[PDB]
């Protein structure tokens, strides 16, 4: 039973890092959406009246 | 475990 | 944009209470109005 | 310490003094009077321990304080 | 009583250890204060006339002190050193019903 | 009665105390029999707090007089809190400083009975306002120590509270308050608990509590699950540096006191065991320090930890880490006694069957020479386990721990997936055949049973073939043959099939598989 159980658990956790590896590289996907404003043509002007 | 157990059957 | 016009609105209910409630405490006897007072600080 | 006696300070000016009125919160100004009479006593006192570079406040420090201080906080 | 009052606040005043020996020696020094003040607030008062002693009957006695100034009037020595509920009863606030 | 009771109290405001017929005690402690039993519904408190605390009567000892026992029944909600703020208004009337002083005690003791604590929390800053005031500066503290939200500690707060351990005293209250800022955004640092003083309401606030009833990341398990699934850089970089200088600076801890110091470290070596049992990846800094510290190791200093962070030892080559560890655990393997012995092929057990794991995910996640290794260590263990087997004269117990790493040798196809089939050395295999006792000959049956399950289910998928099913009809030929010294024993306790029911029957369970098979 403990044997099935970390046969079970370590499938669960490379699935798991491969899944939060996903999700980190989907977060790094969203740090190109950081790109896209970082282009500041008029984000700059609109957050500095917003501040 | 039967690690910390054989730890006390060296002392005991 | 939304959140620039939601917080003017949001100012402008923050600054419109600082009008009315402000008559709850309203000016009395140059002295200069707390509403002027406050608004130069 | 945060507090100021109420009943002490005006037990104390009917005991000195019996004859004043002092009023509904004047014993709160004689309790300022005596706050920053131990203000400038402490403060100079302090200049009292490094005159002499001791580490702790003694009577010969105490002493020397009150006749200035004292004598400046008259009126 | 209250001079153990002061002594206690004498020692988050000097910030400072100092001895109890120093202390009731600075407390003939507070009974002495005392005994310049409320004769001090004695003579005060009679210089304006007044049986009492109003606030301004200390003010110009704490310019005599040298603590109100032009710079430093009476109120603003009220917030340094007062708690809130008791310089709400010395300085005037404002509900349109200043104290 | 109590709505009506309250109400005709609201009439014992909106009029005098001496114009009424009756007593306000008399019937407030009618209403305060009633508290004993039930004191305040939530609309009942909210009322009775709102009329009864903002100007009208609420005598400073009947307002209080109510108050000590003016809680909720059910919750206190939100309208509760509205108009007593306007009771914290403060002013004219302001329920004045005494009733101010249990009021905010009220509120200390029944923060955690309130249905929406945000809604309290978005009125920070009108208790925060009310700590400048020396009489509850010692319960608004407690009360913002309970109501403190990231939302509420801007700067201008900070720098107030500055303000008031600067003017005011290093009270443990205000101290308590900077804890919290501190944990929050620090534009403070510092550097007494939550200590309560309702205590005395805390005999009504037991009842309510019965009333209620009746009516760097180790020692974090919540936050080990998120190491463990981020096999990142930085973190198990800033976590190896963590954990090797940990093991360092401990450890050289034991080089001034070795007695003392070796319970901490034996507590904190057990806090990584389980980190790494839970998270089932050796620590890098876990083998690290075991190279470093296994040839400066003795046999009982830690053992039981040190011989369970070898089972969590990143699977290297078994050519990289034999001669770095192995060779070690040879060198002390061979001095040591039985019971370090014992603790070693168990050590090695657990660690066959942590590299075991790691090679069925590999056959998962998609060989030979990976399979060498695993190989070569159960040989070397082999080997251990044949000299072992001669440094104590063949001692039963030894054997016992053998077979128990043998007990995980023989399930390698059927568990890992791995064909691994590794057989007995014959040292360890007819050494227990030939043992004098049923609880390691059993054990041996079993091994060797699974042994021909496992070979078997080999036979379906597919040297291992020629050798090592010679070697096993040697294993068979020789032992099913023989099948004697324990088996003795029993008969001696003790036609041929009711010798057998009387041993299956008395736990010779690894004879019932292979008799079957």
């Amino acid at each position: 039973k403990l044997l099935d159980i970390r046969k079970k658990r370590l499938q669960l956790k490379q699935a798991s890092e491969s899944k939060l590896l996903e999700i980190q590289t989907e977060k790094n996907k969203q740090k190109i959406d950081l790109d896209s404003m970082e282009n500041s043509e008029r984000i700059k002007i609109i957050r500095q009246n917003l501040q | 475990g039967v690690l910390a157990h054989l730890e006390r059957l060296e002392t005991q | 944009k939304t959140k620039m016009l939601n917080i003017k609105e949001y100012k402008e209910k923050l600054l419109s209470t600082l009008g009315e409630f402000l008559e709850d405490h309203f000016p009395l006897p140059s002295s200069v109005n707390l509403i002027t007072l406050h608004e130069m600080l | 310490k945060r507090k100021a006696p109420r009943g002490f300070l005006k037990r104390v000016f009917k005991r000195k003094k019996p004859q004043l009125r002092l009023e509904k919160s004047g014993d709160l100004l004689v309790h300022l009077n005596c706050l920053l009479f131990v203000h400038r006593l402490a403060e100079e006192s302090r200049t009292n321990a490094c005159a002499s570079k001791c580490r702790v406040i003694n009577k010969e420090h105490v002493l020397a304080a009150a006749k200035v201080i004292l004598k400046k906080s008259r009126g | 009583a209250g001079l153990s009052h002061y002594v206690k606040l004498f020692s988050f005043y000097a910030k400072m250890p100092m001895e109890r020996k120093a202390l009731e020696m600075v407390e003939k020094c507070l009974d002495k204060y005392f005994q310049h003040l409320c004769d001090d607030l004695e003579v005060f008062a009679a210089h304006a006339g007044r049986k009492t002693v109003k606030p301004e009957d200390l003010e110009l006695l704490m310019r005599r002190q040298g603590l109100v100034t032009d710079q430093v009037s009476l109120h603003v020595l009220v917030e340094r050193h007062l708690p809130l509920e008791y310089r709400q009863l010395l300085i005037p606030c404002a509900y349109s019903g200043n104290s | 009665e109590e709505d009506a009771l309250q109400m005709a109290v609201g009439y014992f405001e909106k009029g005098p105390i001496k114009a009424s017929q009756n007593k306000d005690k008399t019937l407030e402690k009618h209403l305060k029999t009633v508290e004993n039993v039930a004191w305040k519904n939530g609309l009942a408190s909210e009322e009775i707090d709102i009329l009864l605390n903002i100007a009208l009567s609420g005598k400073f000892g009947n307002a209080v007089n109510t108050r000590i026992l003016k809680c909720m029944i059910p919750a206190t909600v939100i309208s509760e809190d509205s108009v007593v703020k306007a009771v914290s208004w403060l002013c004219v009337g302001k329920c004045s400083g005494s009733t101010k002083v249990l009021f905010y005690r009220w509120l200390v003791a029944m923060f955690d009975f309130i249905d929406r604590k945000e809604q309290i929390n978005l009125l920070y800053g009108f208790f925060f306002a009310s700590l400048q005031d020396d009489a509850l500066c010692p319960y608004v503290c407690h009360l913002l120590y309970l109501l403190t939200k990231k939302e509420n500690v801007k700067p201008f707060r900070v720098r107030k509270l500055l303000d008031l351990q600067a003017k005011m005293g290093m009270q443990p209250h205000l101290q308590a308050l900077l804890s919290l800022y501190k944990f929050f955004a620090p534009a403070l640092i510092s550097v007494i608990y939550f200590k309560n003083s309702e205590n005395l309401w805390k005999t009504a606030l037991l009842a309510v509590k019965q009333r209620n009833r009746g009516p760097s990341v180790l020692n974090n398990s919540l936050l080990l699950h998120y190491i463990n699934c981020v096999r990142d850089e930085p973190v198990l970089l800033r976590f190896y540096y963590w954990l090797s200088q940990t093991l360092q600076e401990e450890c050289i801890w034991y080089k001034v006191n070795n007695y003392e110091h070796g319970k901490e470290f034996t507590n904190f070596l057990d806090t990584i065991i389980r980190a790494e049992c839970f998270l089932q990846e050796g620590f890098y800094s876990c083998e690290a320090f075991l190279y470093k510290s296994l040839p400066l190791w003795d046999g009982l200093c830690c053992r039981s930890q040190f011989l369970q962070l070898v089972s969590w030892i990143p699977f290297s080559s078994f050519s990289e880490v034999k001669p770095l560890l192995f060779d070690h655990l040879a060198q002390l393997f061979f001095t040591s006694t039985i019971y370090f012995k014992c603790s070693v092929l168990q050590s090695l057990k657990e660690l066959l069957q942590n590299w075991l794991l790691w090679l069925s995910m590999d056959i998962h996640m998609k060989l030979g020479g990976s399979m060498n290794s695993v190989s070569k260590l159960i040989h070397y263990v082999g080997w251990l386990s044949t000299t072992a087997m001669r440094l104590e004269s063949n001692n039963t117990f030894l054997l016992h721990f053998i077979l128990d790493f043998y007990e995980k040798v023989c399930d390698i196809y059927i568990n890992y997936n791995l064909p691994l089939v590794v057989l007995f050395p014959p040292g360890i295999f007819y050494s227990a055949l030939l043992s004098l006792d049923t609880s390691i000959l059993n054990q041996l049956c079993f091994i060797m049973h699974r042994y021909r399950k496992n070979l078997t289910a080999a036979k379906k998928n597919e040297n291992f073939s020629s050798k090592t099913y010679q070697e096993f009809n040697h294993y068979l030929t020789s032992m099913v043959g023989c099948l004697h010294p324990s088996f003795l024993s029993y008969a001696v306790s003790f036609k041929w099939s009711w010798y057998l029911d009387y041993l299956f029957s008395q736990g010779l369970q690894g004879l019932k598989l292979f008799i079957r098979s």
